[PDB]
């Protein structure tokens, strides 16, 4: 994953991605990458944190405690955020529990807010957990969409898959010089050789 | 939807009452979605029985009544003269959430 | 467990009106709010119900028009505006809310207020 494009040459605001230093990110590599995708109001972007408060990380997607991964949030006033209350991008609220880390909620049902349970017909209480985002490109500054991408690493006993140190320096010849080709290190002069290796 | 018109009008007796009040309904309303408020002169109302299946958290005792869908009855059994004020039936579930006519009491 | 309402507002026959119900002592984030009508020697007419956790409301047969609610999530309040005020609207509006704390809560509308006193006179 070419991490250079997102920090070295990027125009993405609020690149605070606690857990790993953005510098030399390409030189450190974890096991697997879990790409996320979110659309949040302008003010509610701060809710991405180790628990904190609010309607995010309590009923919405939750950030685990002591989590290691990077988070990015960039303004999306255009590119599928247009006039009228958008049909998509609706809340996830009114859950009996406070959710657990890393679990995904793809289930919808009428909430319970009283003694007797309504048998499927809405009325008193029994609130529908979902409400749509009523934003548009003519909103303020703290309410415009800010698409959030969360890159989740993993710390476990598994070998790292996404890697790649990159780095590059030129080659010299006929001069005593230090070399670190693939881990091996030594000192000496490098000359052209006629020996043939197997592929 | 509003044909409730609670049958009792004005009743006037000293404590020693076995009186009962009825909250008639147009259609049988599912229980536990009911209410029975108690308005007071110059003050805010209270709540006595929340759905004809239990009693509220803490309130004066010696009266608790329940009924059917079309006839949501209630009863009072020898209550003190302090609880002599206007009652109000109520319904939930179907919008609009309409109240009742109200019942009057007297000594 | 307390709920304070604004003072008696005096207005003109048909400009506007707004009432504030401050909710305290219970979790206002996930609850419901209702508004009613009162008068002197008169019955009670239900007006409109508000889920303050998520804005969804309906209104009585007399109150679909000239009536709309206002959320005002902050300050734990609830606003509700009436337009084209009529003479027969000298009413105490009141407000009610269930005692909710945690997500599942009591059914009956147990927490009330005291209401205002609006006089649409000259």
């Amino acid at each position: 994953a070419d991490y250079s494009v997102l920090y070295n040459s990027a125009s993405f605001s609020t690149f605070k991605c606690y857990g790993v230093s953005p510098t030399k990110l390409n030189d450190l590599c974890f096991t697997n990458v879990y790409a996320d995708s979110f659309v949040i109001r302008g003010d509610e972007v701060r809710q991405i944190a180790p628990g904190q408060t609010g309607k995010i990380a309590d009923y919405n997607y939750k950030l685990p405690d002591d989590f290691t991964g990077c988070v990015i949030a960039w303004n999306s006033n255009n590119l599928d955020s247009k006039v009228g209350g958008n049909y998509n991008y609706l809340y996830r609220l009114f859950r009996k529990s406070n959710l657990k880390p890393f679990e995904r909620d793809i289930s919808t049902e009428i909430y319970q807010a009283g003694s007797t349970p309504c048998n499927g017909v809405e009325g008193f209480n029994c609130y529908f957990p979902l409400q749509s985002y009523g934003f548009q490109p003519t909103n303020g500054v703290g309410y415009q969409p800010y698409r959030v991408v969360v890159l989740s690493f993993e710390l476990l006993h598994a070998p790292a898959t996404v890697c790649g140190p990159k780095k590059s320096t030129n080659l010299v010849k006929n001069k005593c010089v230090n070399f670190n080709f693939n881990g091996l290190t030594g000192t000496g002069v490098l000359t052209e050789s006629n020996k043939k290796f197997l592929p | 939807e509003i044909v409730l018109t609670q049958s009792p009008g004005t009743l006037s007796l000293s404590p020693g009452e076995r009186a009962t009040l009825s909250c008639r309904a147009s259609q049988s309303v599912s229980s536990s979605y009911l209410a029975w408020y108690q308005q007071k002169p110059g003050q805010a109302p209270r709540l006595l029985i929340y759905g004809a299946s239990s009693r509220a958290t803490g309130f004066p005792d010696r009266f608790s009544g329940s009924g059917s869908g079309t006839d949501f009855t209630l009863t009072i059994s020898r209550l003190e003269p302090e609880d002599f004020a206007v009652y109000y039936c109520q319904q939930y579930g179907n919008s609009p959430w309409t109240f009742g006519q109200g019942t009057k009491v007297e000594i | 467990m307390q709920l304070v309402q604004s003072g008696p507002e005096v207005k003109k026959p048909g400009t506007s009106v707004k009432v504030s119900c401050k909710a305290s002592g219970f979790t206002f984030t996930s609850s419901a709010v209702q508004w009613v009508r009162q008068a002197r020697g008169q019955r009670l007419e239900w007006i409109g119900w508000i889920v303050v956790g998520s804005g969804n409301t309906n209104y009585a047969q007399k109150f679909q028009e000239r009536v709309t609610i206002t959320r005002d999530m902050s300050t734990s309040t609830a606003y509700m505006e009436l337009s084209s005020l009529r003479s027969e609207d000298t009413a105490v509006y009141y407000c009610a809310a269930p005692y909710c704390s945690g997500g599942s809560c009591f059914d009956g509308f147990d927490i009330w207020g005291q209401g205002t006193m609006v006089t649409v006179s000259s």
